[PDB]
């Protein structure tokens, strides 16, 4: 299946150059759609087209962001990157990379999209994530707490993805001190104490931090 | 430019026809192929309409529309609205200078959904956090349809003086909301009080937990 | 010569050196003859061995 | 690297003579969408003379 | 399978562009070459078009054609058709399994040909046939343009129906028709009558012979 995945630095400094990398799998850039674009989406807002690049060198950038957007492509690794110089605090948005169908009559059909990443360009209160367990009838409930993390794109899991029935997640919030908090719980029967222990897993993408705790 | 325009939100009862129109403030909308995309809460956008009259596979037949250059409006009709159709929609076209522009977005809200009572869940700080000379209470709110739900905290005689953070409610994938609350305090204050409670306020109802740290 | 084409018989397109008398060559590595490496894949200026 | 090519009904005609035909420039640039050679081989272009 | 289908006949005025069509059933017309062969009544076919665009030496430049890739069909056209181009044409192709298939053939009819009159001629039985104890009248018809020409026989004073045999009219070498009528009878009946007459029915005219066996 044709799948796309966003990657790159998740933490950018203000007034510096932003960098991202999109990974394409299941197709060749030079033949599949001949064009691959970037799209950003602010929190709670709509999509915003940035620009696409052709493997032969044809490029088209957004007029509102012409002087800052710089796009390059790799004709061998099947990957394309995006550069954004002179970033501002308002540029924090959930970036995406998608493909454009050009083999037809006209350019259209934004069919496939990536997973997205919330690139943060703020450098204040940069700290590492921390985890804390939560205290736990025919059914039982328990969860784990994650706080003190500034980078928003964090990932959580339970029992390494095995038997995730009853797992529920809640949205995050930015505290007044400048750190986010995340909470997730799971509902399990009381007779499930024999196997499939209640392990909660976390993974901090911008720093590769992985902590396992019960 | 090719700046499109969409209404911010639209509501309609299920089993009815919904009319959605996206207008192009600049340039003839019929000069290029106009597309429509759907983005459910917490998911990637999905193509709905292409070539202005065609629909790809997998999309139900409830999505159709047409383009009128004389009124520069992108017509879109939703026949037989249901709960699963509650998602965002974006009209997209292309400028004459090959500049792709996406619409401002439109939040389709299913108004005919029944009422729902908010669920309350509270967890006291564990010993692993108390050993770090800190404490934080985690309260959970969900299963509530109306957005007028607020939060409240008390400590056995009165509200808590410490700072309290409240999460912003958002739609889930199952047509429901999600929220949470946090309260940070010192372990000495957690031990020097009799009980703490997370109070959730709803229209004509309220539910609390009242977890006691001692005994 | 099947009606839908008989692709069972193949011939080597090119090689870096000519074959010696009675020199069998069963290599299936992607033959490269450009100014840039092919990394074992059929790039824009790369040729299949057969 | 010209600035404007002529139309297809009035295509331009240019002759090359009395000069070193270094074909390495098209390999160094290589923006091409397709590349085919007839009669001669793209590997031995610099090894032949016309 | 590649079954080329041709219409039955086609007509067009001379000095114009007369186009003959030939459609294929299935397969692919681009896999095998299409050829056109001209065949006249009483003669072997002759190659006219090969490789779908080429024409051999000796053939006039009026013969031409093209291949329609949108409908995987063949076509034959004559730039400035004249009277000598009136003949049959067969489109021929090949199957992917090395199987040659010939078309059904289309009869080209020049509409601009003028009318003509039948050349009725009747021959009486000779002395050799009479010595052979038999007799047969031969009423030849030629140079007649329409194909609906019928025959008739008359005795000395009344119509008679003997063992009459009538030939089917066919094209000549000069694009006209030809026919023949036979009437066999015994020599005693041939001598017992004063005259015999062959009648030929033409569109707008009729010719009789009235040949007498005696004197």
């Amino acid at each position: 299946q044709v799948q796309l995945q966003e990657s790159g630095p998740g933490l950018v400094s203000p007034s510096q150059t932003l960098s991202l990398t999109c990974t394409v799998s299941g197709g060749s850039i030079r033949n599949e759609v001949y064009y691959w674009s970037w799209i950003r989406q602010p929190p709670g807002k709509g999509l915003e087209w940035i620009g696409y690049i052709h493997y032969s060198g044809n490029t088209y950038y957004n007029p509102s962001l012409k002087s800052r957007v710089a796009i390059s492509v790799d004709t061998s690794k099947n990957q394309f990157s995006l550069k954004l110089n002179s970033v501002t605090a308002a540029d924090t948005a959930v970036y995406y990379c998608a493909r454009v169908s050009v083999g037809g009559r006209l350019v259209s059909t934004f069919d496939y999209w990536g997973q997205g990443t919330l690139v943060t360009v703020a450098s204040a209160s940069t700290k590492g994530p921390s985890v804390f367990p939560l205290a736990p009838g025919g059914t039982a409930a328990l969860g784990c707490l994650v706080k003190d993390y500034f980078p928003e794109p964090v990932t959580v899991s339970w029992n390494s993805g095995a038997l995730t029935s009853g797992v529920h997640t809640f949205p995050a919030v930015l505290q007044s001190s400048g750190l986010y908090s995340l909470s997730s719980v799971v509902t399990v029967p009381s007779s499930s104490l024999g196997t499939q222990t209640y392990i909660c897993n976390v993974n901090h993408k911008p720093s590769n931090t992985k902590v396992d705790k019960r | 430019e090719f700046m499109l325009t969409q209404p911010h939100s639209v509501s309609e009862s299920p089993e009815m026809t919904v009319t959605i129109s996206c207008t192009g403030s600049s340039g003839s909308i019929a000069d290029n192929y106009v597309q429509w995309y759907q983005q459910r809460p917490g998911s990637a956008p999905t193509t709905v309409i292409y070539e202005n009259y065609q629909r790809p596979s997998g999309v139900p037949n409830r999505f159709s529309g047409s383009i009128d250059s004389s009124s520069n409006s992108a017509s879109l009709t939703i026949s037989g609205l249901k709960t699963e159709d509650e998602a965002d929609y974006y009209c997209q076209s292309y400028d004459n200078s090959n500049v792709a522009v996406f619409g401002g977005g439109t939040q389709l809200t299913v108004l005919g959904q029944p009422k729902a009572a908010p669920s309350v869940t509270l967890f006291p700080p564990s010993s692993e956090e108390l050993q770090a000379n800190k404490a934080t209470l985690v309260c959970l709110i969900s299963d509530f349809y109306p957005g007028a739900v607020t939060v409240a905290w008390k400590a056995d005689s009165s509200p808590v003086k410490a700072g309290v953070e409240t999460t912003t409610p958002s739609k889930q994938s199952n047509n429901k909301y999600a929220a949470s609350s946090y309260l940070s305090l010192t372990p000495e204050q957690w031990k020097s009080h009799r009980s703490y409670s997370c109070q959730v306020t709803h229209e004509g109802s309220t539910v609390e937990k009242t977890v006691a740290p001692t005994e | 010569s099947k009606p839908s084409g008989n692709y069972n018989y193949l011939y080597r397109l090119l090689r870096k050196s000519k074959l010696k008398p009675f020199e069998r060559d069963i290599s299936t590595e992607i033959y490269q003859a450009g100014n840039k490496p092919c990394n074992g894949v059929a790039g824009p200026n790369c040729y299949s061995p057969l | 690297n010209a600035t404007t090519f002529a139309s297809v009904y009035a295509w331009n005609r240019k002759r090359i003579s009395n000069c070193v035909a270094d074909y390495s420039v098209i390999y160094n640039f290589a923006p091409f969408f397709a590349f085919k050679c007839y009669g001669v081989s793209p590997t031995k272009l610099n090894d032949l003379c016309f």
